[PDB]
């Protein structure tokens, strides 16, 4: 009378490590506790107020951010339902660029107000249905909420503006002068054609001169040396080889069958005579420019040096390709001289130093081109590193605009009026959704109450003001960093706007998140063994 | 202790009682776990690995493989319900409970002194009878499109979400009905299954055409070609080294450079046949070449194709061969020898999507295709997984459904009819083996009662409300899971595979039998 | 111990929104006199 | 769980866990002790770790000589217990149903019903029942011939038959003897003495006492025809002062007069009783008999043999009251006042020596209200299980004497009660029904067990026995050696009453108990 034996059945049946959890407290009630705890991990960085947190993986490299994507990436999270969330999280990041700790949130948020829901009586089946019913009901009313639209991308001023406020999150001291650089090297990209390629934007980090001294370059930036003697030339003629500036071989095998003398005597030198001719005729096209991706020989260098061209060896064929594009050349794959077509054009190459980092610039004097680079400058390899995230995000901006013009206004005013309309949805509707909607609409509250709370202030007075202001009529109207004591101001005239595809794409991931979480009744956890990647 | 210990002392040994104990319990908490799945009701479980893969699944095949057990019951049970979903591809849940609640009940007249053999007679006497019964039962219906949405809507509404499975049913249905050629067998490897991860789950869908997950591989060709010629070969375009280990012998540089010239004429040649075609084809720049082709090409012959404005693709799948074929309508090739402008496949539109390091290619608007891929799109690895097996599972059911042109009402009407139909028939078996056919009869009663209490209602209640209103009436009255009330289950469409109920009757009848025979289980194969 | 748990329940959730902690104790100081006063003004007599 | 996040070390099983874990325990007993039940039961070997051996059929004996670590079957071992110590019958069929009860139970309880109503047709079940048992029980009087049938009926079923029907009229007859009209029954009054130097049937009825000790001193007489017996409770050896007394001479004479004189306090009272020896018997024809609680040193011993004395010391407490209610004398503390008055007599004392061990006989009582059985067998395990045996049968007739009632045996009354609740079955509101089906079910285990125990099988027997009541409307039982229905109370086999009622109280108290748990927890660390 001192054990309590295992259940006859599946009890008895299961792995020496498996573990099975079933019913509401053991399963759903643990899964929502798992999910707000990793929104409280994460909040503290949303808003221009957040944090930078100090994460450092299981490779000890330390990464210092607060882009919520990133800080999930770099958590080594274990419980399922949190990495679910994560995913969804993840997912955000990849369709639209911005909005994953909006999506962590509102998740959070949705899955405690659901375990009071359930707590309450409410069924599992009841509440997912109420917030389908919202989630629909909230896209509805969304597009109705657009303040303004883009209206212009080919216009340096009109795009720094728009993205001032996607980068004012990250880097909230200095925004104003990393959105100038945004939109320039954006505008350089984004031709007539309304196609626009991220990766056309490029980004060199070079360390030392403090993050104000960084500038944009139309054209590309490789941190290496030139192979021979030319280290400059200013009407460039870019000659792209994709093999290696050496004599071609044999591709099964090649020996060199000598039989008299006189073939041992003339091997070499005809060899070389071979390779010279090679060399004359590339340069007799007038090009001046040779990158090639592959070893450089040294009769080739030394040819090349006797005529004045300049070498460059990229190592990555990605580099060889976007070189091309920024250029205009075809990377030939035999060590022919080039065709008109196919030769490559820039208005200066030269040998530069940085810091104390050698760098090859193939610079553009017209506003144009396939590819731009921005140089970024700094004192600490990790705020180079949380730079590039913000630059990041703001050409994930620039795309979404791209995409969709529609901008809804920023700092928790969308929220509110969102929160608002669904509340006065759900009193109308009968039945027991009626509670799930209204904790749908409440869910809403905890973007201005995260932004509150991150900058000092207390939160029940901004959304008491926010819900009173938005009562008057004013829809535009979100809480006052600049201040202080609780207090509100119109974002439609403060240019606080963030994308309406963005907050459309995060509220319908952080639903369906929020909605598997909580459809999931049993789990059944084998043994973790090992698993090292 | 016993012979087995005596002979090999490391062995372990459950003999007369205790084997029906071991192989009852095993099966009990094999039906006490899977209860929950059964209907559109079911709780849906989560399943994760030792890796830390997460898996929502709702079906009974997919959770018995990703159990945590190492019992032999429940390893011969899960071989059946292996069996079950190969052949038929649905009803493994219930497979499982009807093969637990045949053992139960045995057990319920076992343990009052009843022989085992007894019970297996009236087993095999009751599922002779339930067979005939359910041959009378059965619905022979021509199937149009109606029938079919029918059948895959009560397959992938008990599989996933309401609204997921709307648009499942469609997506499966015009599928089956796009690749099934007149009294043939329909081939269900000319429907690929694409995955894509990057839209929500509503917006998997089907496409008149084929998938490839891979594109081409030089950045010059084009993206989308309108009009487009389609080339389907299995022919090597890359460097060929020689069988017999040639080598390369010269005596100058010059030398060298012819060698390196003509080393690769072999492949130039057959490059050159496909740019003779193309040209002879198309004159102009309105239409275009896809090369699909199953072995590599090398850079080389990539840039020769993309001089002459040729789109290819190469490593493409051994099965795309004949899906393309059966799309495009082209010829497949294993050589150059005699290409001719009748042996090109045609396409109404080709273009590539790019998502994220992955390149998708769409060969669609095909004149009739008879091979179609169905895009699978979801923001989660998981949620990817479940749709594909749940997209399986309608496959499979409306496939079985075109076969024979019988279907049997769902809901657990054909049950409660077969469990009436048997109890009436009980008097004229001969013997104490009545005693099994009752207990045939009562397991048989298993999916109304697991059916019911998934809904949330009361067991009994519901179960003598469906019988007496089927007994009054002589209907097919099913359990409505909304009101627990009876419901005619022919009107409303909840239709069920005549083969999946016969395999099902047949499996779990042999299966119950063979275990209740057993009387002894050993392990001694050690030292 | 089913009071004590729900009161301490329901008192994380303005301990989540940035209330003191005293604050809270004295608003269920003040309920707890008020529950008294209730308790005893529904009561009814019971001769023994 | 929520009780193993606060301590994690703990156990628990919660939910339907609960009713899986006590259920397949009660099942496991009632397994283990089916083949218990009835006279065609199989005999036991229950080796200990020392390795003492025991033969036996009892349920308690069983239920407690297993080595079980189970928590309903602790709780299923004290109901047992409570029952033997208070009827001294009826544990292997309260095991027994105890077992079917929750069986049944969960029968339904399976089909989703909550185990709420299964408690109250339970209830309901319980009082129509006890009311059928109140109604069916025989009212006789307890002569000779009633009384050896159910000493028969119990003896049977515990121990071989011919050992049994020895054991009867033993029990019987020692029942009668100690038992004075109108007056509770005190078994305590029964010594049950064991020797092991002859066969199992010797065992036998004394009208009288036999004492596990003999003279100590050799001279005293071995055999006394015609006895005087002095019951007392006074010591015969020398006793020190208690207050440290210690002694103070100055030459040997006076240490020998010292010596001499420190025996005077006991020399009085060994003294006192000699003249009372010799007032009482002034020749040599009759006998004496000391029988003293404390102990007796060498000199009193001499002194009292000098006199033809038998003195015997260190006595059993209770053979105090033994003594004084079979040979007649009294107890005494003291020798202040003792007169011829006080003293007990029998008309025969002898001493028998068995090994190393020597037993003394007093027999030829007048009339003794006090006797004793002589447990004789070739082992030790077959001197247990006969003296298991005897206090079953002992307990048996004592039960029957109690009450004027009897019921009858052989599984008869539950076929009867278990008709009756069937019928009253439908007057029952609400889904009670099913749990008032579920005890009557629980109730037909009985010859349900006999069936098999005998060799029949289960159904067959049972519809026959049914049919059979149900046609004729007799209480007719299971005949265990054909297997056809029979009346039991023609037979003679009969069942306590008080034993079927206890049955029916702790078994249905019990099985709702369990029935009503939903989690078991071992947080106590
Ligand atoms: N100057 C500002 N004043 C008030 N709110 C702001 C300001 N700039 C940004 N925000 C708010 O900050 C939020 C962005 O938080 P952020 O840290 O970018 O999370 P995420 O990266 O997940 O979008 C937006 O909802 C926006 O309304
Ligand atoms: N809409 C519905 N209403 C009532 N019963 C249904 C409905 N859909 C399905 N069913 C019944 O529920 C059962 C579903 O079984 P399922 O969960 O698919 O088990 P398996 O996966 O083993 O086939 C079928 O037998 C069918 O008769
Ligand atoms: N001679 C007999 N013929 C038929 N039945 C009998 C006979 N003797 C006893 N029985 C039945 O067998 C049962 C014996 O139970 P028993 O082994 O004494 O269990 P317990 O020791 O727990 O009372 C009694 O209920 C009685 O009705
Ligand atoms: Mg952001
Ligand atoms: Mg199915
Ligand atoms: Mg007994």
């Amino acid at each position: 009378a001192l054990h309590v034996p295992k259940a006859p059945g599946f009890a008895q049946m299961l792995k020496e490590g498996a573990k099975h959890f079933s019913g509401l407290e053991e399963a759903v009630y643990r899964n929502i506790q798992a999910c707000k705890e990793l929104a409280q991990t994460t909040r503290t960085a949303y808003g221009p107020n957040g944090m930078n947190k100090m994460v450092i993986n299981h490779l000890e490299k330390l990464f210092v951010t607060n882009d919520a994507a990133t800080i999930l990436r770099e958590l080594e999270v274990q419980h399922p339902a949190a990495k679910m969330i994560v995913m969804a999280s993840h997912m955000q990041e990849q369709e639209v660029g911005d909005g994953t700790n909006f999506v962590l949130v509102f998740a959070g948020a949705l899955l405690e107000l659901a375990e009071e829901l359930l707590r309450i009586g409410l069924s599992v089946s009841e509440v997912i249905e109420g917030y389908e019913i919202a989630c629909r009901k909230a896209h509805e009313i969304l597009p109705n909420l657009v303040c303004c639209s883009a209206k212009n991308l080919r216009d340096i001023d009109e795009v720094s503006s728009l993205l001032r406020t996607s980068i004012m999150s990250k880097q909230y001291g200095n925004e104003v002068f990393l959105a100038k650089l945004i939109a320039q090297a954006c505008v350089s990209i984004f031709p007539d054609s309304g196609h626009f390629n991220v990766d056309n934007i490029r980004v060199c980090k070079i360390l030392g001169s403090g993050i104000s001294s960084s500038s944009v370059l139309h054209g590309m930036v490789f941190k290496k040396e030139t192979e021979g003697d030319v280290t400059s030339v200013k009407d460039a003629k870019i000659a792209v080889y994709s093999c290696p500036f050496d004599g071609m071989i044999t591709e099964t095998k090649g020996t060199v069958l000598i039989k008299t003398a006189e073939e041992l005597m003339n091997f070499s030198k005809g060899e070389e005579n071979l390779m010279d001719a090679q060399v004359k005729a590339i340069a007799d096209t007038g090009a001046n420019v040779v990158v090639t991706g592959g070893k450089v020989a040294d009769m080739a260098l030394h040819y090349a040096n006797k005529y004045n061209i300049m070498l460059v060896r990229l190592n990555s064929k990605w580099d060889l390709r976007r070189l091309c594009k920024t250029v205009g050349a075809t990377a030939l794959p035999r060590l022919t001289p080039p065709v008109l077509e196919e030769m490559g054009h820039c208005d200066s190459v030269y040998l530069s130093e940085v810091g104390d980092t050698q760098v090859v610039v193939f610079k553009h004097e017209k506003e144009d081109g396939a590819i731009s680079t921005i140089v970024l400058r700094g004192s600490t390899d990790n705020l180079m590193d949380d730079i590039e995230r913000a630059v990041d995000d703001g050409v994930n901006t620039f795309k979404v605009l791209t995409r969709d013009k529609r901008l809804v206004p920023g700092g928790g005013a969308t929220e509110i009026e969102l929160a608002k309309q669904i509340t006065s949805y759900g009193e109308t509707c009968p039945g027991l959704e009626q509670y799930a909607i209204k904790k749908f609409a409440e869910a809403f509250e905890a973007i201005p109450r995260a932004l509150a709370e991150n900058s000092g202030v207390k939160a029940n007075e901004v959304i008491s003001k926010l819900y009173a202001v938005h009562q008057e009529g004013n829809k535009n109207v979100g809480l006052d960093i600049e201040a202080e004591v609780p207090a509100v101001k119109d974002m439609l005239e403060a240019g606080i706007l963030d994308t309406y595809l963005g907050k459309y794409w995060a509220i319908k991931l952080a639903t369906n998140a929020a909605v598997t979480v909580l459809r999931v009744d049993q789990i059944i956890m084998a043994k973790p063994a090992g698993g090292p990647k | 202790m016993a012979a087995v210990k005596t002979l090999n002392p490391k062995a372990e040994v459950a003999r007369a009682q205790a084997a029906l104990a071991v192989n009852i319990s095993a099966a009990r908490g094999l039906q006490d776990v899977l209860r929950t799945n059964l209907g559109p009701k079911g709780t849906m479980k989560m399943l994760v690995s030792g890796a830390g893969d997460i898996k929502l699944t709702k079906d009974g095949n997919v959770l018995l493989h990703e159990m945590q057990i190492q019992h032999p019951t429940a390893s011969l049970i899960a071989k059946v319900a292996t069996a079950q979903d190969d052949i038929t591809g649905d009803g493994t849940t219930s497979n499982v409970l009807i093969i637990g609640e045949l053992l139960k009940q045995a057990d319920l007249y076992i343990s009052e002194g009843l022989h085992p053999r007894i019970i297996t007679e009236g087993f095999e006497a009751a599922k002779e009878k339930a067979l005939q019964f359910l041959e009378e039962v059965k619905v022979s219906r021509e199937m149009d499109r109606e029938t079919l949405i029918d059948v895959a809507r009560t397959s992938l509404r008990t599989k996933v979400h309401a609204e997921l499975a709307d648009v499942l049913t469609e997506a499966v249905v015009d599928s089956i009905l796009a690749i099934k050629k007149q009294d043939e067998p329909i081939d269900l490897f000319m429907i690929e299954i694409m995955e894509m991860k990057h839209k929500s789950e509503t917006d998997t869908s089907l496409i008149r055409g084929l998938v490839l997950d891979h594109g081409a591989r030089h950045p010059d060709m084009k993206k989308r070609v309108e009009d487009a010629y389609i080339l389907t070969c299995n022919v090597s375009l890359e460097y060929e080294k020689t069988e017999v280990n040639s080598g390369f012998f010269y005596k100058s540089a010059e030398e060298r450079e012819k060698l390196v010239k003509a080393e690769r004429k072999f492949i130039e040649d057959r490059v050159k046949k496909i740019i003779e075609l193309k040209r002879k084809v198309c004159g102009d720049s309105d239409k275009g070449f896809v090369v699909i082709n199953q072995k590599g090409i090398d850079p080389f012959s990539l840039d020769a194709l993309s001089k002459e404005g040729i789109v290819a693709l190469r490593r493409a799948k051994r099965r795309n061969m004949e899906r393309l074929t059966l799309a495009c309508g082209g010829v497949a090739l294993n050589s150059f020898d005699d290409l001719s402008p009748d042996c090109l496949g045609h396409a109404g539109l080709v273009y590539e999507y790019t998502l994220g390091e992955e390149k998708f290619t769409f060969i669609e608007k095909c004149n009739n295709p008879r091979s179609v891929t169905l895009l699978i799109k979801g923001p989660n690895k998981h949620t990817l997984t479940q749709i594909k097996d749940a997209v399986r599972d309608g496959l499979r059911a409306v496939k079985n459904a075109i076969d024979d042109g019988c279907v049997v009402p769902g809901a657990g009407a054909v049950e409660v009819a077969m469990a009436e139909a048997l109890i009436k028939h009980k008097p004229s078996v001969k013997g104490r083996a009545q005693l099994g056919v009752q207990a045939f009869a009562d397991a048989l009663l298993i999916i109304p009662k697991v059916l019911a209490q998934n809904s949330g209602f009361d067991l009994q209640e519901t179960l003598v409300k469906i019988q007496a209103e089927h007994s009054e009436s002589g209907q097919l009255v099913g359990v409505d899971l909304n009101t627990g009330e009876p419901m005619v289950a022919a009107e409303v469409g909840v239709w069920d595979n005549y083969c999946v109920k016969k395999q099902l009757l047949h499996s779990c009848t042999v299966i119950a039998t063979n275990i209740l025979l057993v009387d002894e289980i050993m392990r001694a194969g050690m030292s | 111990i089913i009071l004590a748990g729900e009161m301490l329940s329901v008192a994380e959730h303005f301990l989540e929104q940035q209330m003191h902690p005293t604050v809270v104790i004295s608003a269920y100081r003040k309920a707890l006199d008020d529950m008294i006063s209730t308790l005893k003004k529904i009561s009814i007599p019971v001769d023994i």
